[PDB]
């Protein structure tokens, strides 16, 4: 609290909180529209996210 | 109502292999397609089990049945807008010219929602797509509404 830790994830939060890294974003979801989402997350680690 | 349209029982003659005048569920998707009715694929799934209708089991039909169906499905042409059609592939693809990227179409249209076959995809794109890979969506999406 007297970081500013638990005041850096209040202000996300208001924001945009969960933030997912690119290739964490790719393994874990490709399958949901597996054939467009795997061929952008391979073709661009981030174009593919995109 | 008939306007009493007879010919769609002449069509049901057509599309029943047996000749006992009767069309199993898994035909009645695209029988109400070549009848000129567009519902969606989760639609006439809901339809048919929001009836206590299994397409899982042995299916028959009877005209009874086929009728009717063809009939509740009818009222739902009023969402086939073509301006939503040509807007949806212009939202696709920057720049001031109607062009898709030849792959991106067809991943789009096999694995987005209601899963087309690559076979499919590749008999919707067979003629409008030139060699230069760029899919021009406003003479492509006119020739899918001239079905």
């Amino acid at each position: 609290r007297c970081n500013g830790v638990l005041e850096g994830i209040r202000i996300c939060r208001k924001g945009f909180p969960s933030r997912v890294l690119y290739a964490d974003f790719k393994q874990r979801y490709r399958v949901l529209n597996a054939s467009a989402i795997p061929e952008g997350q391979f073709m661009d680690s981030k174009k593919a996210s995109e | 109502s008939k306007a009493a349209a007879d010919d769609f029982k002449e069509a049901f003659l057509l599309f029943d292999r047996t000749g006992d005048a009767k069309i199993t569920a898994s035909q009645v998707g695209d029988i109400a397609r070549a009848l000129g009715q567009n519902p969606t694929n989760a639609e006439i799934n809901k339809i048919l089990g929001n009836p206590s209708k299994e397409e899982m089991n042995a299916a028959a039909i009877t005209f009874e049945e086929f009728l009717p169906m063809l009939q509740a499905a009818a009222n739902n042409k009023d969402q086939g807008t073509f301006e939503d059609f040509v807007e949806g592939l212009r939202v696709f693809d920057k720049e001031g010219n109607g062009t898709v990227m030849g792959a991106e179409l067809r991943h789009v249209l096999a694995t987005l929602g209601e899963k087309m076959t690559e076979e499919e995809v590749e008999e919707l794109m067979k003629g409008q797509e030139d060699s230069n890979g760029c899919i021009n969506y406003e003479a492509f999406v006119k020739h899918i509404m001239s079905v």
